[PDB]
Parts: structure tokens; sequence; C-alpha cells
């Protein structure tokens, strides 16, 4: 398996773990409450999903610590750590600092005053205890954690990225061309199951599909086709943007929206993974606070040739689909964005000229 | 792929013009002073004129903000702490330092539907905005003001802050190399075959990143040529099998062999000097102030993770004892996985190389090979010299190094025990 030599020592988000504190006298393991809310305890070790956790990484290296029983995450409260539903709160992002090769501590950063970093620590090694905070970090082995168990995950396969789609070719003057070209795969990104919405319960997601993935494709979408008489000018309708229904479905699905500049906007849940999301899908983060809307244009096209020419207009389409680990598509509403600033005109005969663009109007 | 996913504005030196100017005024490097009364200029001021335009690139930071750099002198924009009239700060030219006063946020506004949109520049978390000093069609300076006015009605004062893209020069961007697979551990051909030396080992490409020249320390070029012809540097990540030792082990004998892995301190300081980067004890990437603003984009391109330790990787000297169980003399060679980083210019010239030898992934080959000979056995392990206790563990002996297989240290029993 020399092709995957970099997977022999995997990153923190590629396996389920069982944690314990280093200087514990009895076999105590970190235990999450069975209820969606409650305190985190160090209970006696057993084979129960309350003691199995997954560290979902974020852009800056921090992790979201979710349990395999119900999917709730570590939430830093007043004096102890509780297990609450993930909402993107800053109290739910922790940092693993490896003191040695096999020991590490978990640090929480106070949203107010970034110089106040505290490590998780129990107040007993002989009895069950909650997880408290401490500012004594240097040469303090009471905060050190060891992975008692490590079970590797079988992540879903991601399709290979294909090159950008080319404009369809017309075979004759009566050929209107295909409605859509081939959907080229641009990128795919892994998204934690706690950041999406689905009819499957979070507890079952953590067991059968702890990672979803978004696929990004591009293709050419047909808008109009006509046989232009020589010297004739026609007005054709072209659509651009994204429908309000698609904008809301994508926003409720993966907590991402499309801005007016065709950049992506991330909500409270996915803000911490926008770097890896955009890099994997080859997208950009929006720079405007305006959202992309649906707009209808009419453009004047003139055939400046001595002979009749068949023309077909295409607009670049950008599509996102949400998939589970078994490959099934989640969203039943298409997440498609049309950009009228990227158009190609299939023509016959092929050696003919491009139609002259006249004036453009906007239909309300 | 590979695709670093740079924005368009991070690949072009754009000429920035005011949207509402009627005579073609924009950001300029003219040498003539400002023509406005309460808008004093100096050598460092960012000028605003309709002649001698500037061409500026925007280096994308991890947080989404940008570093605005000039194509000719290679310097960047800077919000000086000096105060002007009405409590305003001038925008000056200055060498890159990575301070907050050199980071700028771009906010798009206007009618995207009609193509009439523009963008502004904000500082200090949307509390100040870059503005022309009083004039729209006159030679003046650029500053930042806390007088932010509404955007939905482009007020007169807001018009002094609207920028658009015009002409551009393409930035010098090297092509990313395609990845390749790592070969198997080389097998010796005879008793005299001493194995494959590092200077001859076949390398596999595993990653690459585009580095802004502002964080690259290249002595052979000046800041002007380094901005135009080497706007981005190429940083490749390669892997190869680094030979640790090669030796004939006699029959039924135990020999003591030294194994040297890790990375030297002079090599670490070299990479810190040129790139403000170095390797951690967990073989992850660590960064310093000048380069920490881009550390997330760099690691995603390199496919090397951010380090989760503050311990610097150092020299590791270990003494091993192996036993040859065959009744003949066998040539034994051991290789460890090397992690190689190479900084190259746009034309492809290599600036420097930095190699760290990962002792956690090692294997052995031999002649004669299986099934003629039996696998070598590790019978003793002692750590001789190491300046940190990040990994002070030894292999639980005995341990058999089968021919070809890679011994992953984290998957073996160690002393003291781990994963407990």
């Amino acid at each position: 398996n020399l092709d995957f030599i970099d997977s022999f020592i995997p990153t923190e988000g590629k396996y389920i773990r069982v944690m314990d504190f280093y200087n514990s006298e009895y076999p105590f393991c970190i235990h999450a409450p069975s209820a969606p809310n409650g305190d985190i305890m160090t209970e006696i070790c057993s084979r129960e999903n309350n003691q199995y956790f997954i560290f979902f990484p974020t852009d800056d290296g921090r992790v979201i610590i979710a349990n395999r029983h119900n999917g709730s995450v570590f939430t830093g409260e007043a004096t102890s750590v509780v297990s609450d539903i993930y909402t993107g709160s800053p109290l739910q992002f922790f940092r693993e600092v490896k003191r040695t090769m096999a020991t590490y501590y978990l640090a929480i950063q106070n949203p107010e005053s970034a110089t106040d970093v505290r490590a998780l620590e129990p107040h007993s090694h002989e009895l069950p205890s909650r997880l408290y905070y401490t500012n004594n970090i240097e040469n303090n082995s009471n905060i050190l954690i060891s992975n008692k168990e490590q079970i590797y995950l079988t992540l879903p396969s991601l399709p290979e990225n294909e090159q950008y789609p080319k404009t369809p070719v017309l075979s004759g003057i009566d050929d209107i061309g295909p409605n859509q070209s081939e959907k080229s795969i641009i990128g795919s990104t892994l998204i934690p199951c706690i950041m999406v919405s689905d009819f499957i319960s979070l507890g079952e997601r953590m067991k059968t599909t702890p990672y979803y993935y978004v696929k990004h494709t591009q293709y050419w979408q047909s808008m109009w086709s006509a046989l232009f008489p020589p010297g004739s000018k026609e007005t054709k309708t072209e659509k651009s943007g994204i429908t309000d229904t698609s904008q809301i479905s994508m926003t409720d699905g993966i907590n991402v929206s499309i801005g007016a500049d065709f950049g992506l906007r991330f909500g409270n849940k996915t803000f911490g993974i926008k770097g890896g999301f955009t890099y994997d899908t080859k997208t950009q983060i929006t720079n405007t606070s305006q959202l992309l809307i649906e707009t209808t244009y009419t453009r004047e096209y003139t055939n400046t040739e001595n002979f009749p020419v068949r023309y077909t207009g295409y607009v670049l389409a950008s599509e996102f689909t949400l998939h589970r680990s078994d490959g099934t598509q989640v969203n039943t509403i298409p997440w498609v964005a049309l950009n009228d600033n990227y158009t190609t005109i299939a023509r016959y005969p092929h050696f003919a000229s491009e139609p002259l663009l006249g004036n453009t109007k906007i239909i309300t | 792929s590979l695709n670093y996913n740079l924005p368009e504005i991070s690949k072009k030196f754009y000429n920035l013009k005011n949207k509402y100017s009627r005579n073609g005024y924009g950001l300029s490097k003219t040498e003539f002073p400002s023509s406005i009364e309460n808008c004093p200029s100096n050598e460092y001021s960012i000028m605003y004129d309709n002649k001698d335009p500037r061409f500026l690139i925007r280096f994308l930071l991890d947080d989404g903000r940008y570093i605005i750099a000039d194509r000719d002198d290679g310097e960047v924009f800077d919000e000086a702490p000096t105060y002007l009239d009405n409590n305003n700060h001038p925008i000056i030219s200055r060498h890159y330092t990575g301070e907050e006063r050199q980071k700028f946020e771009q906010v798009g506004s206007g009618d995207y539907i009609t193509g009439e949109q523009f963008f502004q520049f904000y500082t200090q978390n949307k509390t100040r905005v870059l503005s022309n000093c009083r004039a729209l069609d006159s030679r003046t300076i650029l500053l930042s003001t806390a007088k932010i006015f509404p955007i939905y009605p482009p007020a007169s004062e807001t018009q002094l802050t609207a920028f658009v893209n015009s002409s551009f020069y393409a930035a010098a961007i090297p092509q990313l190399p395609q990845t390749s697979l790592l070969e198997n551990i080389p097998e010796p051909t005879s008793l005299d075959d001493s194995g494959v030396l590092p200077k001859d080992a076949v390398r596999a490409v595993k990653g690459s990143a585009l580095l802004p020249c502002i964080i690259v320390h290249d002595p052979n070029l000046n800041n002007s040529d380094k901005m135009k012809f080497n706007t981005y540097y190429l940083l490749e990540y390669k892997e190869y099998w680094h030979q640790l030792w090669s030796q004939i082990i006699p029959a039924h004998q135990t020999v003591k062999i030294q194994e040297r892995t890790g990375i030297s301190e002079v090599v670490q300081n070299s990479m810190i000097e040129d790139l403000n980067m170095y390797i951690g004890a967990d073989f992850g990437m660590l960064f310093y102030f000048r380069s920490s603003g881009f550390k997330e984009q760099i690691t995603r391109g390199l496919n090397r993770p951010l380090s989760q330790t503050t311990t610097q990787l150092g020299e590791r000297v270990e003494e091993m004892e192996y036993y040859n169980s065959n009744d003949l003399d066998v040539r034994y060679v051991k290789y460890a996985l090397a992690r190689e980083f190479t900084l190259k210019r746009v034309n492809g010239e290599i600036v420097k190389n930095w190699v760290a030898v990962d002792y956690r992934l090692a294997g052995i080959q031999s002649y004669p090979n299986a099934p003629i000979t039996n696998p070598l056995t590790l019978t003793k392990h002692t750590i001789i010299r190491c300046e940190n206790s990040y990994d002070g563990h030894i292999f639980k002996t005995p341990l058999i190094f089968k021919n070809g297989e890679v011994i992953v240290k984290t998957n073996e029993e160690l002393i003291p025990k781990i994963n407990q």
C-alpha cells in the first residue's frame, strides 16, 4: 500500500477515539451524557457510544468534539464542559496541543480576551469527575490525555476532477444542440454531518455517515436556438443568477449561500471550514453582503453574414449537490447558479462569425 | 489539479480607478505634490492622479483580507499611525512586515446586475475606510477616515471611496507540478551493491504551494525584479527513500548500527531565514509572524498538516542492534521516509532544499532476498542523543523487519507503552 504511505499516521479527523487522563489510578474514560444536554464526566471505561468521539477539524486546526451516541459536541460553559447541540458557538471549538507523541491536552480560548487560554482537567483520579478549566499548563501532567482506542473510518470515495466543459458543437443548420453539455466535476469537499440538515437523526449520522460531501460541477446550459436570416437582428431571453427557492434550500441544507459576486457565504455552522470548503471545490468567498438573485435579460443578436446561420446560446452553470457516505444525493431542489457573464454561442456553419451583440434590457 | 485556487485579483496587478471620477483619476505614483490645501504629501504618500498609474496586486490572506503591493517598487500599502486633519491616517508605502496596519478588507457594493458595482477598502474591523482627500478630479493623497456614510445612496463623501478595476499586468505565476507515486524500497542487486544514495533516489511529488514574494527571502534579486518576474515562488513537497545504512552482516552475528534521523538545527534556521517556516516534532509545519498569515493556504497546497506541537524537530541519534539468523553473509540496507521541501523560482531555478528524515516510516531490503534469506531482526534499541522528549520511546524488542514492508512506529509496541 505504498500509494497511501501518508495514511499510516492519519490526521485527527480520520478515526474514532476513546480518551482517558494520563495519571488516572483506575480505568476511567471520558463519557458524554446520554441526554442531548448534560455534563461531561470521566466514567469507568466500557463499550458504549457515549465514550466514543470524533474530532472534526476546522481551517485553523481547531476541532469540534462530537460523541458517537447522539452527535452533541463539547461546549465550554462557566466552570465545566457540557455536551450540547452544535450551533457554531465559539465555546464549541477546542485545540489539541500535543505535548509529546502520545500525550496531549485540550485548550479552550475565551471569546473575550484571546490571551486567556485554559486547559481541560479533572479534579480527581480516583472518582468520576467533571472537566474543569485551569491556567496551569507548563509542566502540568494533570491535563494530559491519552487515546485509549483508535478506530479508523472508511471515508466515502470522491470522484476525480475533470477538465472544464467545452461548448457543444452543432452538426447542421437544423441542429439545435443538446440542452446541456457534460457536467464536469470541479471539486468535492468533506463536510461534517453535524453541519447539514437531513431526515436522519444525528446519532445515526455519527454511526453510518459521519462525513457528508458536497460535489461541485459545471456545465453549459442552453438558452435559445434559432436560424438567423442574413443581416437579421433578433432579441433573445437569457436568465442569470439563482432562484429564491434554490437559495433557501442550499442555505438550509449546508448553511451556505451565494452572494451577488458569485462568491460563497457561510453561516455560523460552516464558517470555520470555509477555507477547506472553497479550496476543495475551487470556489471563492464572497466580498459583498448582497445575495445573488434571479434576473432575466434580453439581448440583441445580429447575424452579420451573407448567408443564414444557426446559432445556439449557452450559459455557464455551477451546481452543488449534497451526498451521504453511501453516495445518495440529499437535496431534492437543485442548487444551480447561472452566470450570464460567461456565454458561448454554438454555430453552424462552424466557420461563421459570432453574432453582433446589440443592446441589453432587464425584465422585472 | 494541482490548483492553488487563487482569486483573479491575486493574479493581476490592477490599475485602480475611482468610479465617479470624470477625468480618469486613480491611484498613482506621480512625483508631483498634492494640489489640495489640507492634503499634504511626501515621498511615502499614496498619490491620486490621472497620470502615471500604479499597478497593484492583492495577496489573499487566510482571513480573507488582502495585502496591497506595488509592481514597481515592491512595497505594500500601510496605514500610518500619524494623524492628519479631522483625525485621519495617511496611506503610505512601506516594506512588508505582516503587521495589522498593512491588512485591508475589500467590500463590494453597487448594482451587480447592471455591471455597475464597485468596492471599498476598510481597516480596523470596518471602523475606517480608504478615501480620496477631498478631491475627485485633482491630484491628492489617499487616507483612511472614521466618517463612514451610507452606501445605498452613494453620498458625495462615499464617492471618494469607490474603486473599480481597469488595466492590469499579469503576475508571474509558476506552473504547479503534477503529483506522482512513491516507489517501493530499493532492493540491492548483489553483495557489493551498497544501495541507493539520497542524491540518486527517485522522488515523488506530493504537493506544492504558491508563495508571495513578500515572505520569501531571496538575496539574488532586488525587490523590483522579485515582484515583476517572481510574483509567486514555487514550494514543492517531495518524498523519497533516504538510506540510513548499508552493511554486510555476517552469519548468526549481532552488529551495532547507528541511525541518524530528524533534521539539523542549521537546516531549520535556513528555512526560517528564507521562508519563516520550520518543521515541528510531529513533522508538521510551523510558522513565524511574517508568514503566519498564509499558513492555512500553504498547508492545503503542500498537503502537509499544521503542526500540533510547539517542539521544534531536531537531530535524533539512535543505536540499534540487529541479528542475522541466516548461515550466510547478507547485504542489508535500511531506508527511512524523507520529506523534502524545494523552493524554486518562476523560471524553475532551485533556491534551496530542506530535508527532514522521518524515522517513523522505515524498511529494510537485502541480497539475497526472500525466500533465500530470513528477515533481519531488531534485538535492541537505545536513544543516544536527542534534544527533546517529544518521542522518547523505543521499539519493544525483538522486532522483525521483513523485506520491503514499512515499519510504522506508531503501530508497534513501544517502551514506555502508548495508546493506553
